[PDB]
């Protein structure tokens, strides 16, 4: 089976600039590799067949190029409409495969979090669970750590994060992570605090909240 | 096929008038006749354009084809212009080529 | 217009039968050169072949699921069938159909919209829809952020809005996780000046169509 192995996972560029997107296949496929571009919630776009073609509608700053075991995806000047996941799919030889994508990202200047946290509801708890919610919202790049920390033991393990995807308007995302714990488990505790490191704060943000006390 | 996908793309280059004149025995198009359709198309004699074609029939074929001679091409009634000729073998090596055959 | 349309979202359970419809347009099924092949794609991985078919019925399966697939077409209906059997958690996915771009070749040019099926034990539940709690008093003087979370409902997806929509800014709606227990939660935020938490009302509308569950949660200030 033909692995077709995608370079780099995510490439970070800015809209100016010009983009090499590169797929390698585990043999040789001759010319046939075609290059699809996929954004959030939407099915894949045909680009480029036969390692060169350009698809009608395409515009000419996407070109393909390569044979044998090497191939690239160029776009000349990136414009914001080009930020997506690419994948390579070759067209040799049965079984047809598909590479694992890169996503092409805004590379922006820096933005640090604001952060946020959130207690349990009373409505929840009442059933037999709490869980803790600490929101980053519009931050760049991507990379962020949260700790939860309960009276000053660091969590970990019991917490589950999701991120939105680059803003549209500016490029920045968003991120939640939410400590989940037992109703018995959250009441043995008081301190219940969110730090949060990411290169746009110089040292480390903790928000925090007491249990009871509003 | 390597072989196959390089005939279907010497085929798409040379239909996209070939050998004007040039009539051929016609073939009962059904799998594997790649003797056939060389012991049919060995017999065009003055056109260039379809000389690598015969070539590459014979990669496809077991055994020496030399024109005059036939074996694998039972029946020679129908002779056909090597236009549609061609086309229709085109047409027969997508299906192999689309079958994995 | 070629035009490819998967049949509705589905929920099997593991090892049962999945059957999916692809009903086309702006081609006919036995047109010389025509095929349609069925592609999936597991949230957050990448795209797999299935299988397709011809104009003239000749198939393809990938050979590492070729004993659980079926391909067949019918021209007078305009339609693809895809049957899979056994299915499994990991075949959870969305799948694809769309149009082979060469008469012969394999490469897709027009795709449907995809449909959702989720392979799972559990059973269809809408969310419970939780407040998370405006993060500062309205004379606190900086920007707030307040918002639902949307815990414990199964399958995907749930969507939401703010006050039937007339509240976009600032908003963040969050990709679901999908829990140990089976269950999905999300969040749905959104940030706004501490001075409005006086005077503005903030009521997240949560819909979950495959439970026919609508949900309006009125987010207020924690009476501290």
């Amino acid at each position: 089976e033909i692995v077709l192995t995608q370079s780099p996972a995510t490439l970070s560029l800015s809209p100016g600039e010009r983009a090499t997107l590169s797929c390698r296949a585990s043999k040789s496929i001759s010319k046939y590799l075609a290059w699809y571009q996929q954004k959030p919630g939407q099915a894949p776009r045909l680009l480029i067949y036969s390692g060169s073609t350009l698809q009608s509608g395409i515009p000419a700053r996407f070109s393909g190029s390569g044979s044998g075991t090497d191939f690239t995806l160029t776009i000349s000047s990136l414009e914001p409409e080009d930020f997506a996941v690419y994948y390579c799919q070759q067209h040799n030889e049965y079984p047809y495969t598909f590479g694992q994508g890169t996503k092409l990202e805004i590379k922006r200047t820096v933005a640090a979090p604001s952060v946020f946290i959130f207690p349990p509801s009373d409505e929840q708890l009442k059933s037999g669970t709490a869980s803790v919610v600490c929101l980053l919202n519009n931050f760049y790049p991507r990379e962020a750590k949260v700790q939860w920390k309960v009276d000053n033991a660091l969590q970990s393990g019991n917490s589950q994060e999701s991120v939105t995807e680059q803003d549209s308007k500016d490029s920045t995302y968003s991120l939640s992570s939410t400590l989940t714990l037992s109703k018995a488990d959250y009441e043995k505790h008081k301190v219940y605090a969110c730090e949060v490191t990411h290169q746009g704060l110089s040292s480390p943000v903790t928000k925090s909240f007491n249990r009871g006390e509003c | 096929s390597t072989a196959l996908r390089e005939l279907i793309e010497e085929l798409v280059n040379i239909t996209q008038p070939l050998c004007n004149g040039s009539m051929v025995w016609s073939i009962n198009l059904t799998a594997g006749m790649y003797c056939a359709a060389l012991e049919s198309l060995i017999n065009v004699s003055g056109c260039s354009a379809i000389e690598k074609t015969q070539r590459m029939l014979s990669g496809f074929c077991p055994h020496k084809v030399s024109a005059g001679q036939f074996s694998s091409l039972h029946v020679r009634d129908t002779k056909i212009e090597v236009a549609q000729f061609v086309k229709d073998l085109l047409l027969h090596l997508k299906k192999l080529f689309r079958e994995g055959r | 217009q070629v035009t490819l349309k998967e049949s509705g979202p589905v929920l099997v359970k593991p090892t049962e039968t999945l059957t999916l419809t692809c009903t086309v347009s702006g081609f006919s099924l036995s047109t010389y050169g025509m095929g349609v092949g069925w592609i999936r794609q597991p949230p957050g991985k990448a795209l797999e072949w299935l299988a397709h078919i011809w104009w003239d019925d000749v198939k393809r399966y990938n050979p590492a699921l070729k004993s659980r697939l079926t391909i067949s077409k019918d021209t007078s209906k305009s339609q693809v069938v895809l049957t899979m059997t056994n299915m499994d958690p990991v075949d959870t996915a969305t799948y694809y159909c769309a149009r082979m771009g060469s008469d012969y070749d394999v490469w897709f040019d027009y795709w449907g919209q995809g449909t959702l099926v989720t392979v799972s034990s559990a059973s269809t539940k809408g969310p419970s829809v939780f407040p998370l709690a405006p993060s500062s008093k309205s004379t606190s003087g900086g920007t707030a952020a307040l918002g639902c979370l949307v815990k414990d409902y199964f399958p995907e997806p749930v969507t939401v809005s703010w006050n039937s929509g007339a509240l976009t800014s600032g908003v963040h709606t969050f990709p679901a996780v999908l829990q140990s227990s089976g269950l999905y939660s999300l969040s749905s935020v959104v940030t706004v000046p501490s001075s409005s938490l006086g005077t503005q009302t903030y009521i997240c509308n949560v819909n979950h169509k495959p439970s026919n569950t609508k949900v309006d949660k009125k987010v207020e200030p924690k009476s501290c």
